[PDB]
C-alpha cells in the first residue's frame, strides 16, 4: 500500500532513464504531466552557454520576449486579456496528453 | 563606540548595500565570462550572475558592446537612487555630496558642447545621469562664464566652488574649460573632505579621509603630468589645480606644482612610499585602479561605517569597466589582452 | 597598447661613437615626450637626454655633453647616439615615452623599454 | 487682455518648470520683466514619455533682437513649445480658423489608424 | 556647549557649597549618614525592583532593533537568513526574562513592617540589598543585551554571504549572552541573606 508519509519522510528511489533521443521530446512531456520526478543535474560543471539544447531555449526565450511585449501593448491600449482555459490539459492531474 | 547608535537610521541601508557587495563578480566569474564566443553568449552567461535578466528586453540582433555599457550602468544608477531615497539627515546629505562630482563633470561636458556647436538633444544623451539637475540644459545658452554663473550656476549647490574661475579671460575655449573643470574639483574635494571631518562618525571618518586622500593624490599625479601638454601652464595655475587633502600634500604637491618636466615629477614621487613605484615601471592606469580596489576591499572589512556606500559604488563602477573591456574584446574578435581586467574580489 | 623596445649597444671600445634606437607603436609623436635613462651597475637609474613635444631637448650635458638627440617623427621610430664613449658609460639604457593621452587629465599613457646593455 | 502689456514670446510649459523659467528670466532681463502665465485645467500627455503632466501657457514682452533670441533659447532649453501668435485679434482668429480646420481634419487620420491598431 | 556647560556649573556650585559649610565649621551638616538612615527602606528596595526590570528591558529592546534592522536589511537579497539567524534574536529577548525572574523573586519580600522596627538593622540591610541587587541585574542586562545585539547584527550580514561563516561566528554570541546569566547569578547572591521587612 502507498505509504502514509507523515510520521517520517517518504522513501525515495534514485532512477536512471535510458531515453531514446528520437522520442526524448515526447517522453519529457509525459514526465512533466505525471509530475512525480525531481531530476538531478548530471552536467553541473558545464558553463551555461555550452549546454547542448541552448539554441532551443534561445528561440523560445525570444518568443517570450515578444509575448511580454504584446502584453505591454494590451495594457497601453487597455484591451482586457481573454479568460484563457486553465484546464486545457487537465492541469497536472497525472494523466497523459 | 558608535556602532551602538549607527543602526538606528542606517541599519537597513547597511544591510542592503552589503547585499549588493555579495553580488559583485568574483575572479572566477570573469573567467567564465571570458570564455564566451559572442555578445549573445555573454548575455546568456551573465544571466547566471547577480545581474540577472536585465538584458532580457533586448533582441539578439540589437546587442552591441555600447548597449551593454548603457544597461549595466543603468542598473547601478537605479540601485544608487533607491539607496539614496531611503536615507535621511547626514546620510542623505553624504550621498548628495557624491553626485556633486558627477554633475561637475556634466557641466564641463555640456559647455564644451556649445564651443563646438553640438545640439543639446545629443549632448544630453552622453551626460552622466547621476549628475542631473533641473537647469543643466540651460548651460547651452551662452559662452562667457560670467553669464553662465549669473543665470544658472549661482543656484546649484556647486555655487561656492567658483572662487577662482572668474580670473578667466573674457573669451572661452575648451582649454579654459578643462582648467575651470579642475578648479571646481579642487574646491569640491576640499569641501567634501571637510564635511567628512565634521559630520561623519568614526571609523567611517578615518576611512573616508583615506579614500578621498587617494583621489586627491590620483588627480595630482595626473595633472602634474598632463599639464605639460601646453607650451606652459604657470606654477601658480598648477597650484590652483592640485588639491590640498592628499597624502602628497604639502611636501610633494609643492614640487609637483613647481615641476616643469617628467623627471621632476618622478623625482617628486620618489620619496612617498605609497606611490614610490608607480612611475618606475608598469602600466600607470592599472596601478591606480589596482590600489583603488584594494582600498575598497579593505574598507569593506569595517562595520557600522557609512563608507561602505562609497566602497560599493567605486567597486561596481570598476565592474562595469571590466564588463565593457571584455565585451569590446568579444565584439571586435580580439582576445590577446582580454584578461587585463582588475578583480580584487 | 604601445610597445617600446630599443636596439643597438653591446660592447664597444673606448673613444668611439655609439648609436641606440627605440621603436614605438600604436601611437604618433603628436603629444609625445620621450627620454633615455641610464642605469649603471650602481643601482640608481637616471635621465641622460630627452625629446620634448615642442622639439626642445633636455640633457644631462654637465656629464653627458656628447650625447645627442634626433627627432624621427617622419619615420615614427628613434635613433639617438653618443660620441667618444668612456668606460664609466657602461650601463643599461632605457628609452621612455610619456603620452599625453587626451585633454581629460585621466592617468596618461606611460611606457618603458626593456633596456639595452652597454660595455666598454 | 492676455496680450495687453513681434514684441513678445509666447508658448506652453510644464507647471513644475514655470517657476524656474520666471526666476531665471528675472536675472536675464535684470528685473525689466513682464512675465505672465495661465493654467491649463487638464493634464496633457507627453506621449514620448507615455505619461501626462500639467501644462501652463505663458507670454513675455520684449523688443530687443538679441534679448528675444536668448529668451527663446532659454525657453527651449527647458521643455517648452513656442508659437508664432499673430498680434492682432483678427489675426489670431485667422490663425485659429486654420488650426481648427487642420486639427479637426487630423482627428480622422487618428481614428482610422487607432481603429486598425485596436482591431 | 549647553548641556556640558551645565555639568561643569553644577560641579562648581557643589564645590562652593561644600567649602561654605566646611569653612564655617558646620561641615558635619553634609551628613550622608543621616540621609541613608532616615530615608524609608521601601524607597531603596522599590527603586531597585523597578529599575531592575526597567533597565533590563532597555537592554533587550536596544539589542532587538540593532539586530532586527540588519536582518531585514540583509534579508532583502537573501530572505533565507530571516529564520536561521533568529536564534541571535532569542538571546536579546532572553535577558528580559532574566530581569523578570528577579522581579518575581524580590516581590516576595515586600511586606508592611511594624512602626517601631521600621528603621531596624535588618530592615535597612534589606532596603539597601534590594537596591544594589536590582541595579546590578538591570545594568548588567542592559550591557549584555547591547553587546549581543551588536553580535547578532553582524552575524546576520555574514550569514547573507555563506552559512559556513554563520555557524562559526555564532560562537561569538555565546561569550556575550553568558554575561547576562552571570549578572543574574550575582543578583541572587546579593539578595540571598536578606529577610523581608518586619
Amino acid at each position: 500500500e502507498k505509504e502514509e508519509a507523515i510520521f517520517r519522510s517518504a522513501e525515495m528511489a534514485l532512477v536512471q532513464f535510458y531515453i531514446p533521443q528520437e522520442i526524448s521530446r515526447d517522453s519529457a512531456y509525459t514526465l512533466g504531466q505525471l509530475g512525480l520526478v525531481q531530476f538531478r543535474d548530471l552536467n553541473s560543471k558545464v558553463r551555461a552557454f555550452q549546454r547542448t539544447f541552448v539554441n532551443e531555449i534561445r528561440r523560445l526565450d525570444n518568443v517570450e520576449r515578444q509575448y511580454r511585449y504584446f502584453y505591454s501593448l494590451l495594457k497601453k491600449h487597455d484591451i482586457k486579456l481573454y479568460e484563457g482555459d486553465t484546464d486545457k490539459y487537465l492541469d497536472g492531474s497525472g494523466e497523459l496528453y | 563606540m558608535e556602532g551602538v547608535y549607527f543602526n538606528i537610521d542606517n541599519g537597513f541601508i547597511e544591510g542592503v548595500v552589503r547585499g549588493y557587495r555579495n553580488g559583485l563578480l568574483s575572479n572566477n566569474q570573469y573567467i567564465n565570462l571570458t570564455q564566451c564566443d559572442t555578445l549573445e553568449d555573454l548575455k546568456l552567461q551573465l544571466s547566471s550572475t547577480d545581474y540577472g535578466n536585465f538584458l532580457s528586453s533586448v533582441s539578439s540582433e540589437s546587442l552591441t558592446t555600447s548597449l551593454i555599457q548603457e544597461y549595466a550602468s543603468s542598473k547601478l544608477y537605479h540601485e544608487f537612487n533607491y539607496i539614496r531615497d531611503q536615507s535621511s539627515g547626514s546620510t542623505r546629505k553624504f550621498m548628495d555630496y557624491i553626485t556633486y562630482g558627477y554633475m561637475i563633470d556634466n557641466v564641463a561636458l555640456m559647455i564644451t558642447g556649445t564651443i563646438h556647436d553640438r545640439d543639446k538633444g545629443e549632448i544630453l544623451q552622453r551626460c552622466h545621469p547621476l549628475g542631473w539637475f533641473d537647469t543643466l540644459p540651460t548651460l547651452s545658452v551662452a559662452t562667457d562664464l560670467e553669464s553662465l554663473y549669473e543665470t544658472v550656476l549661482v543656484d546649484t549647490p556647486l555655487a561656492p566652488y567658483f572662487k577662482n574661475c572668474f580670473d578667466t579671460a573674457e573669451e572661452l575655449d575648451d582649454m579654459n574649460i578643462e582648467i575651470i573643470r579642475n578648479k571646481l574639483y579642487k574646491a569640491y574635494l576640499e569641501d567634501f573632505y571637510n564635511f567628512v571631518t565634521e559630520e561623519i562618525p568614526e571609523p567611517a571618518k578615518e576611512c573616508m579621509q583615506t579614500l578621498l586622500g587617494f583621489e586627491a593624490d590620483r588627480r595630482s599625479i595626473n595633472i602634474a603630468l598632463n599639464s605639460l601638454q601646453s607650451s606652459d601652464i604657470d606654477p601658480d595655475l598648477k597650484s590652483d589645480l592640485l588639491p590640498n587633502i592628499g597624502k602628497l600634500y604639502p611636501l610633494a604637491t609643492f614640487h609637483l606644482a613647481q615641476a616643469q618636466d617628467f623627471e621632476g615629477v618622478r623625482a617628486a614621487l620618489a620619496n612617498v612610499y605609497e606611490y614610490r613605484g608607480f612611475l618606475e615601471t608598469g602600466n600607470l592606469e592599472d596601478h591606480f585602479y589596482q590600489l583603488e580596489m584594494e582600498l575598497c576591499r579593505d574598507a569593506f572589512t569595517q562595520q557600522f561605517a557609512i563608507s561602505t556606500v562609497w566602497a560599493w559604488m567605486k567597486s561596481k563602477e570598476q565592474e562595469v569597466r571590466n564588463i565593457t573591456w571584455i565585451a569590446e574584446c568579444i565584439a571586435q574578435n580580439q582576445r590577446e589582452r582580454i584578461n587585463n581586467y582588475i578583480s580584487v574580489y | 597598447q604601445v610597445q617600446l623596445q630599443e636596439s643597438g649597444g653591446g660592447l664597444v671600445q673606448a673613444g668611439g661613437s655609439l648609436r641606440l634606437s627605440c621603436a614605438v607603436s600604436g601611437s604618433i609623436f603628436s603629444g609625445n615626450a620621450m627620454d633615455w635613462y641610464r642605469q649603471a651597475p650602481g643601482k640608481q637609474r637616471e635621465l641622460v637626454a630627452s625629446l620634448t613635444s615642442t622639439g626642445s631637448t633636455n640633457y644631462a650635458d654637465s656629464v653627458k655633453g656628447r650625447f645627442t638627440i634626433t627627432r624621427d617623427n617622419a619615420k615614427n621610430t628613434v635613433y639617438l647616439q653618443m660620441n667618444s664613449l668612456k668606460p664609466e658609460d657602461t650601463a643599461v639604457y632605457y628609452c621612455h615615452a610619456l603620452i599625453y593621452r587626451s585633454r581629460l587629465d585621466l592617468a596618461p599613457g606611460n611606457y618603458w623599454g626593456q633596456g639595452t646593455q652597454v660595455t666598454v | 487682455e492676455f496680450f495687453l502689456k513681434v514684441n513678445y514670446v509666447t508658448g506652453v510649459i510644464a507647471r513644475d518648470k514655470v517657476a524656474t523659467l520666471e526666476q531665471i528670466l528675472w536675472r536675464v532681463l535684470r528685473g525689466n520683466l513682464f512675465f505672465k502665465t495661465v493654467e491649463i485645467e487638464q493634464p496633457v500627455y507627453d506621449v514620448k514619455t507615455r505619461e501626462y503632466k500639467h501644462k501652463n501657457a505663458f507670454i513675455v514682452f520684449s523688443h530687443g533682437d538679441l534679448i528675444i533670441k536668448r529668451i527663446r533659447k532659454i525657453a527651449e532649453s527647458l521643455d517648452a513649445n513656442l508659437y508664432d501668435v499673430d498680434s492682432s485679434n483678427e489675426g489670431r482668429s485667422q490663425q485659429l480658423a486654420k488650426v481648427n480646420k487642420n486639427l479637426s481634419d487630423l482627428y480622422t487620420v487618428l481614428k482610422t489608424t487607432s481603429t486598425t491598431l485596436e482591431s | 556647549s549647553f548641556s556640558h556647560f551645565l555639568y561643569y556649573l553644577v560641579l562648581i556650585v557643589v564645590i562652593v557649597y561644600g567649602l561654605y559649610k566646611l569653612f564655617t565649621g558646620h561641615g558635619s551638616d553634609i551628613n550622608f549618614g543621616k540621609f541613608l538612615l532616615r530615608t524609608s527602606p521601601y524607597m531603596w528596595a522599590n527603586l531597585g525592583i523597578a529599575l531592575c526590570v526597567g533597565l533590563s528591558v532597555v537592554g533587550a529592546a536596544w539589542g532587538i532593533f540593532i539586530t532586527g534592522s540588519s536582518m531585514i536589511g540583509a534579508g532583502v537579497r537573501a530572505p533565507r537568513i530571516t529564520t536561521k539567524n533568529l536564534i541571535s534574536i532569542i538571546f536579546c529577548e532572553v535577558v528580559a526574562i532574566y530581569g523578570l525572574i528577579i522581579a518575581i523573586v524580590f516581590s516576595s519580600k515586600l511586606t508592611v513592617a511594624t512602626a517601631e522596627n521600621m528603621y531596624s538593622k535588618s530592615n535597612l540591610y534589606t532596603g539597601y540589598s534590594l537596591f544594589w541587587a536590582g541595579i546590578t541585574v538591570g545594568a548588567s542586562n542592559l550591557i549584555c543585551g547591547i553587546a549581543v545585539g551588536i553580535t547578532g547584527a553582524t552575524a546576520a550580514i555574514s550569514d547573507a554571504a555563506d552559512s559556513a561563516l554563520f555557524v562559526k561566528i555564532l560562537v561569538i554570541e555565546i561569550f556575550g549572552s553568558i554575561l547576562g546569566l552571570l549578572g543574574l547569578i550575582v543578583g541572587l547572591l546579593m539578595a540571598g541573606k536578606a529577610s523581608e521587612f518586619q
